[PDB]
């Protein structure tokens, strides 16, 4: 198998040691300062992993980590959105009104009048006015409580765990050889296919059977403790034929090329919703269906392990 | 030691054949410590002699009367005619005090085995005590042992180990259906279809607590299930 | 060769078995300091040394509640007796830390100078407060029955025996309070709750342990 | 955890713990004295 | 080789030992050359015998209610599907037990804490877990060089396979019988979650009508 | 359903895809295609124990299934689309 899980155990042993000694990856730098362009140099030549050393290996172990590094920051910033977004925010209200109440998921502390940031934005509620625009994302995922908003802020503490986990792991425990980063067409095979395709096929079964019944219920205008709870739109077909009929017919139309009776939550509407100004979300999940198709067939092009697929 | 609980199993190595009744069995580890195994042995043995006295009291209990029920025969409602619903503190404060004696001088028979022989009021006759567990003597008023003694003493385990068994039967085979052992064999042998372990295992006849003189009791059974 | 608190991972290199109580648990290394460990022995003592007296506290004026007596619960004491007795409260505290804060720079000078407070300093107690070794004074006043020698065999047992009670008092005091935040009542009303029904009258049916009630 | 301790007495490390103790003094004081323009009795 | 699918790439190493061998590798996931982590080939074949046989115990623990309540040896309360037993409270749980299921789940915790960890310090420390008391219990745990296979006089009470070559023959048919239960229970569970029933009732279903009443017909057309 | 219309496209596409490649029509793991249009010989990139004498693995099953499967639903809908069934 020339494409090949190829890793080194316990390259770099865990330890403080180096964090005692500034400077360390560079031999100019570590012999200490006698002059303040060292510690601009620091920082500088703090990421230039290529000027560290020489070893194509070491870099790309250097790089790789890294990665987990500024993944797993943007797991805390996306669980501070939703942390933020459930705790100090206006969702509940917003939902209910969403033409009248301002967008606001940001409050200061009153301390040095600094709290006349805290606008009217509406709904019974003091703060700053967002415009990040995640309102409009969780109303298009159909979230509707802040109990959804802060599962998965705990979701993502535990994501950005398992990513520093996870640099840390194929850094210091065990990180990769040099053979594996060097496999490009299993890269793009696994990154088209699994990444893109199988992420939009991912999203679009959230939008199937999450976001359409929810907001379907909202534009025929439901309030947003009324509506069934999205596991109940899973549990219950029966649910799910009462505001889509074809899902009666179960999926026994995609197996039997029968995509056309799919043809009331798998639109080509086009334009805008006029009930709500965005776009249809059946239109945006015939969309991600298609782009899933697309992506997971541009994800079987190039060669790997057998003779199939093209070698670039 | 030979003609062990299974055919093709070995027998441990500190189960070479010195204690009665050994079958190379434990397999759970239990006397793999020396100081441990002669604290199991002597635990065997008194779990061996009280439960063939709690089998030769139960089937003589009933064959004697089969009125009074066993399970429910410590209640002072169901005690004889001289005992009639007596105090059970006074009774309890008679049965502490008595075994707190004769216990804590078997236990010092296993904690220092030889300084406790004498009758320590009447320093007169001893008990010979040949080995741990069985101390003879004046407990042998018919001297049936000094014979092959090894042979009574597999005779007295094999007789008590059936006896364990046969009491944790006697215990469920009364909680299950409320029933006596010899009564529940009449319930077996008159429809051995209907009264079987199926459809009587799991249903507790007994009630969550039986007040005695001022006193609950949690009463529970070896199953959940009513 | 010990007992460790997790079988099989062998105890960590700054922790051989010579203090009380020492079973390798150390997954942080905060002991790692051979000096700073030296502070956490004395710390682990003192803390035990509070919840022992703290969790026999609750206990005892819990078993004479709920029998019938006059006794507040642990919580509501404090209240109680700032009230019955006209004690004003700030002047209750500052007492404490007058007579407390005399009786703990003893200590915290102990630690930076063993063998110092053993100079007459005092008024005229020189070898009383000698110190034996780390979080153990001994001498006249604080062993008086003068069980920390003679024998020093069964007094090494007697500092295990001490740990041992010492850690779960620590655990214990965690739990009154915690079995407080979520019942809302006594502890031995708790314990005479999980009497009363073993089954769902345990921590899992409140819906403040558990959220997934 | 020595070594982690002199990573701990860095120079920006002591300036995010000293920046966070002087700020979060001058923080809680001007809670507990609500606008301090004049130095009153 | 054997099992078609394999390689001559993934048949260097994978000779013929390690038993439940057959040389299907498509992957080539174990592999002794520069691997690390849990794809190491030793943590492979354990956790291979692990998934096996805590799966056929589930794959005799689903079908059990069910073919134990058709023929009538429980009663009728305790016939439900294995999937309405408290394991998924959406998809239905049987209120009768014992005590609250979150109960129960701390009770598994506890256990399955001395379980599980007991059983993970023998993969690394081989030569551990006789060494410490554990109520004289310890004498079990010696277990073997081999960690899926400890041996005590406990976990091979009967001595059975007694020989090395006699050992080889059940070690395979452990897995024989483990690797069609790892996959009963895949045909438990998505068989479940599409037909909405049990597996033995599906077994009935399918000898009632073959054709009428399998994968096809249950698509809801 | 079975012998319909769309099952006849289906089974005439899939197998019509696997006996390209197994008669030499189409390529497969042992071989591929040049810069230009001929047929040649592969690398493998792990070599095949495939008992079948044309050296046809499950791998190729797989493509010219996929593949089957590719042009045969891109003919059903596209004669549904263009309204011939
Ligand atoms: C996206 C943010 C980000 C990420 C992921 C990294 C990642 C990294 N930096 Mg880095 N750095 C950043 C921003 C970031 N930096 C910024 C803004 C500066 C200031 C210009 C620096 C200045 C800097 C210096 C000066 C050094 C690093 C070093 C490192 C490496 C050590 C990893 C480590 O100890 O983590 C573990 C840390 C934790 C907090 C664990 C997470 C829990 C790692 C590649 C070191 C390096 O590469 O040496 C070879 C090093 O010496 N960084
Ligand atoms: C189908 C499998 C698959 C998937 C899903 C991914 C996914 C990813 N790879 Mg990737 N990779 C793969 C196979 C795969 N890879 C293979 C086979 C190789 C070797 C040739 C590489 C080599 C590689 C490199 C060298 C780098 C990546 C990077 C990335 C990340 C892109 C960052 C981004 O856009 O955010 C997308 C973020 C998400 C979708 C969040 C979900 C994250 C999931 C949970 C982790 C990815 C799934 C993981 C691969 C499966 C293994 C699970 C693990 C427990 C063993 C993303 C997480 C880059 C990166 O960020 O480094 C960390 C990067 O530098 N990959
Ligand atoms: C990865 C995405 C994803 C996931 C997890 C699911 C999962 C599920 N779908 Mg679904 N579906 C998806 C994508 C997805 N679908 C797409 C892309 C479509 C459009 C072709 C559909 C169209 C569809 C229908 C029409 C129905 C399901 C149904 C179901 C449920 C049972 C499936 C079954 O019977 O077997 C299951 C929860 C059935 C139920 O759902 C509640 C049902 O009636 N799905
Ligand atoms: C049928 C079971 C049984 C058997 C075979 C034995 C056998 C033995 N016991 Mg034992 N014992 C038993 C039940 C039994 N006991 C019970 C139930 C108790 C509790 C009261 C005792 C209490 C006991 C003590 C305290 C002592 C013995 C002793 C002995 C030994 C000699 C006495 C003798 O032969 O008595 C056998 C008698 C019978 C078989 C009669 C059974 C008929 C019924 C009524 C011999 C090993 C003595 C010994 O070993 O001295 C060194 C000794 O000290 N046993
Ligand atoms: C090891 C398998 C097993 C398990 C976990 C249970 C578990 C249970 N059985 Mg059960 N049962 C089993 C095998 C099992 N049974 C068999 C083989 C028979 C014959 C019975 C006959 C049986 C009866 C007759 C009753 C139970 C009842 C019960 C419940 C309370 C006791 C509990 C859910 C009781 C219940 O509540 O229903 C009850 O009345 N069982
Ligand atoms: C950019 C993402 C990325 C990439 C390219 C890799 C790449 C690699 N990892 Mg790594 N890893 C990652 C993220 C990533 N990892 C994260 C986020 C974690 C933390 C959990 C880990 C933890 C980890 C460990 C502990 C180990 C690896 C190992 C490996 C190597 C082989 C992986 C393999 O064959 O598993 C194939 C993948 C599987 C068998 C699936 C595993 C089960 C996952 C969790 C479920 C599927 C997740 C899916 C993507 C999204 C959810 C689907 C769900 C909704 C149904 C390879 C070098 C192994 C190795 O060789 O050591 C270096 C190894 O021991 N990784
Ligand atoms: C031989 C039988 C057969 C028949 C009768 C049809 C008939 C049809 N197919 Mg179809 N198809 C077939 C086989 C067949 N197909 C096969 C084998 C495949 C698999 C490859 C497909 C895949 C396929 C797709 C993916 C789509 C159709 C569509 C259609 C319908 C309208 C086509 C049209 O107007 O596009 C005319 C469109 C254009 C002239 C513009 C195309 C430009 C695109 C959108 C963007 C630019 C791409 C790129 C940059 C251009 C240069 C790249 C080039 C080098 C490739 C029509 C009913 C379409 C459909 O169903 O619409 C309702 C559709 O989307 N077919
Ligand atoms: C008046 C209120 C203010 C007085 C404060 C107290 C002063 C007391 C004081 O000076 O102590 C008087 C002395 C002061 O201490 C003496 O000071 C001298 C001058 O500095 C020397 O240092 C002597 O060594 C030192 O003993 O204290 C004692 O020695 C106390 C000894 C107690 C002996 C008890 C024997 C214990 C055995 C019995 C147990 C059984
Ligand atoms: C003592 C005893 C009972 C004594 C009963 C008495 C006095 C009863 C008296 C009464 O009834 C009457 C007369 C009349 C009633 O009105 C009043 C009472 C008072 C109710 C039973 C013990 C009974 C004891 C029993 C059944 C013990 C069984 C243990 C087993 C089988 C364990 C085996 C293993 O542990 C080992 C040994 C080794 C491991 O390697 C392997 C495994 C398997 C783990
Ligand atoms: C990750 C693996 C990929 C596949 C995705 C699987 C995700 C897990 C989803 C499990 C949720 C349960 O999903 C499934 O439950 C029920 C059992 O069939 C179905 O519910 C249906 O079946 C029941 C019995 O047949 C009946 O009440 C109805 O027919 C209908 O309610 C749901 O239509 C389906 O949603
Ligand atoms: C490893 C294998 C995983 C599964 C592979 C994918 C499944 C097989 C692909 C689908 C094959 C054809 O699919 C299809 O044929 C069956 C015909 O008997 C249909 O079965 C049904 O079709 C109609 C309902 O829609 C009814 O009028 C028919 O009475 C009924 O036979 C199924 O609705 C569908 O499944």
């Amino acid at each position: 198998k020339k494409v090949k899980i190829a890793v080194d155990r316990n390259p770099v042993e865990t330890s403080f040691e180096k964090w005692a000694k500034p400077g360390h990856f560079s031999r100019t730098l570590s012999k200490g300062p006698n002059t303040t362009t060292w510690i601009w140099n620091l920082h500088a030549d703090a990421h230039d992993f290529d000027s560290h050393t020489s070893d194509l290996e070491e870099i790309s172990r250097k790089v790789f980590s890294a990665h987990f590094g500024q993944l797993g920051i943007i797991f805390i910033w996306l669980s501070g959105m939703y942390f933020h977004g459930a705790r100090f925010s206006n969702y509940e209200a917003w939902l209910s009104d969403p033409t009248h109440i301002k967008p606001s998921a940001q409050v200061v502390w009153p301390i040095v009048g600094q709290e006349i940031l805290n606008g009217d934005v509406g709904g019974g509620f003091q703060g700053i006015q967002i415009t990040s625009g995640f309102f409009q994302l969780w109303r298009a995922s159909g979230i509707t409580s802040e109990l959804q908003l802060y599962t998965t802020a705990i979701g993502g503490l535990v994501m950005a765990a398992a990513m520093f986990f996870a640099g840390w792991f194929h850094y210091h425990k065990a990180a990769p050889k040099l053979e594996w980063f060097q496999n490009v067409e299993s890269m793009l095979n696994h990154h088209l296919g699994g990444l893109l395709g199988l992420g939009s096929l991912a999203w679009a079964g959230h939008q199937i059977h999450v976001s359409l019944p929810v907001n379907k219920l909202l534009d025929a205008g439901v309030d947003p403790k009324e509506i069934p709870l999205p596991h109940d739109l899973l549990l219950n077909r029966a649910i799910m034929a009462d505001l889509y009929p074809s899902f009666a017919k179960g999926i026994a139309p995609f197996f039997t090329l029968n995509w056309s009776e799919y043809s009331d939550f798998l639109t080509f509407k086009g334009g805008l919703n006029p009930v709500t100004g965005g776009l249809w979300l059946s239109d945006t999940a015939h969309h991600h269906v298609a782009i899933a198709v697309l992506f997971l067939v541009a994800g079987h092009m190039y060669r790997t392990n057998w003779g199939i697929g093209h070698s670039m | 030691d030979r003609k062990l609980w299974a055919p093709g199993v070995v027998a441990p190595e500190y189960l070479k054949g010195d204690l009665a009744g050994d079958y190379g069995w434990d397999p759970l580890g239990l006397g793999a410590d020396p100081t441990a195994l002669k604290w199991y042995r002597q635990s065997e043995l008194q779990h061996a002699r009280w439960a063939m006295l709690g089998v030769a009291g139960v089937l003589v209990q009933e064959i004697v009367k089969p009125d009074v029920y066993f399970y429910e025969a410590g209640l002072p409602q169901n005690l004889p005619e001289p005992f009639t619903n007596i105090n059970m503190g006074g009774l309890l404060a008679w049965e502490f005090i008595l075994m707190h004696w004769v216990e804590v001088r078997r236990w010092q028979d296993y904690k220092n085995f030889g300084s406790v022989n004498e009758d320590p009021i009447f320093k007169g006759n001893k008990v010979p005590n040949p080995e741990m567990g069985y101390p003879g003597g004046i407990f042998d008023p018919f001297g049936f042992s000094k014979g092959n003694l090894k042979e009574l003493q597999t005779k007295e385990i094999k007789n008590g180990r059936l006896a364990m068994i046969a009491y944790m039967a006697f215990i469920l085979q009364a909680q299950a259906t409320g029933k006596g052992p010899l009564a529940a064999l009449s319930a077996h042998l008159s429809n051995p279809f209907g009264n079987n372990i199926l459809k009587n295992i799991g249903t507790c006849t007994v009630p969550h607590s039986v007040d005695v003189q001022g006193l609950t009791i949690p009463l529970t059974c070896l199953w959940p299930g009513s | 060769v010990r007992p460790v608190w997790f079988p099989g991972n062998p105890p960590p290199a700054h922790l051989d078995g010579s203090l009380a109580g020492d079973y390798g648990f150390d997954p942080l290394f905060l002991g790692q300091e051979p000096q700073t460990l030296k502070w956490y022995v004395q710390a682990e003592l003192v803390h035990g040394r509070f919840a022992m007296l703290g969790a026999a506290g609750i206990i005892l004026t819990s078993i004479g509640a709920k029998v019938g007596l006059g006794f507040p619960e642990w919580y509501d004491a404090g209240k109680v007796v700032v009230e019955k007795n006209n004690i004003d409260f700030p002047t209750l505290m500052v007492i404490q830390f007058y007579l407390m804060g005399w009786a703990e720079t003893k200590r915290w000078y102990d630690f930076k100078n063993p063998g110092s407070q053993a100079d007459g300093s005092f008024l005229g107690f020189t070898e009383e407060f000698k110190g034996l070794e780390n979080g153990y004074p001994g001498g006249r006043f604080f062993d008086p029955m003068g069980l920390s020698r003679g024998d020093a065999a069964k007094y090494q047992e007697y500092k295990q025996k001490e740990v041992k009670n010492g850690r779960l008092a620590m655990i214990a005091c965690l739990g009154f309070a915690a079995q407080y935040a979520a019942t809302g009542k006594g502890p031995l009303d708790n314990l005479a709750d999980h009497l009363a029904d073993p089954n769902h009258v345990n921590f899992a049916t409140n819906g403040v342990s558990i959220p997934i009630a | 955890m020595k070594d982690f301790t002199t990573y701990l007495s860095t120079a920006p490390v002591i300036a995010t713990i000293w920046f966070t103790f002087t700020a979060g003094l001058l923080i809680e004081i001007n809670r507990y004295f609500p606008d301090p323009l004049v130095f009153s009795f | 080789q054997l099992y078609v699918g394999a390689s001559q790439s993934s048949l260097a190493y994978l000779d013929g030992s390690l038993p439940g061998d057959f040389g299907f590798d498509p992957l080539g996931l174990l592999d002794p050359v520069n691997s690390g982590g849990f794809i190491e080939p030793k943590w492979l074949q354990y956790s291979e015998v692990i998934h096996a046989r805590w799966a056929m115990l589930g794959a005799a623990g689903c079908i059990a209610p069910e073919v134990l309540g058709a023929a009538g040896l429980i009663p009728d309360a305790t016939n439900i599907k294995w999937f309405e037993s408290g394991v998924i409270p959406p998809a239905g749980s049987y209120n009768g037990y014992w005590a609250d299921p979150y109960t129960i789940f701390f009770v598994e915790i506890v256990a399955m804490q001395f379980a599980e960890l007991r059983r993970l310090q023998d993969f690394r420390y081989p030569g551990s877990m006789g060494q410490q008391y554990f109520l004289g219990l310890e004498a079990i745990f010696k277990g073997s060089g081999d960690a899926a296979y400890p041996g005590g006089p406990f976990f091979n009470l009967f001595n059975l396979g007694k020989t090395e070559a006699a050992m080889k023959e059940l070690k395979l048919k452990e897995i024989k019988n483990g690797r069609l239960a790892m996959l009963a229970m895949l045909g438990y569970g998505a068989q479940a979650v599409m037909t909405g029933k049990g597996p033995f009732q599906n077994l009935v279903e399918h000898l009632a009508d073959p054709v009428n009443n399998n994968i096809l017909t249950n698509f809801a057309g | 359903f079975i012998g319909s219309s769309t099952n006849l496209i289906m089974v005439a596409s899939t197998t019509a895809t696997l006996a390209a490649a197994r008669f030499g029509l189409a390529p497969t793991v042992k071989k591929n295609t040049t810069a230009g249009l001929k047929l040649v010989d592969s690398k493998n990139s792990a070599g095949v124990i495939s008992n079948d004498p044309a050296g046809f693995t499950i791998v190729d099953v797989l493509a010219m299934g996929a593949a089957g499967h590719g042009l045969g639903v891109g003919i059903v809908l596209g004669l549904k689309g263009i309204g011939a069934l």
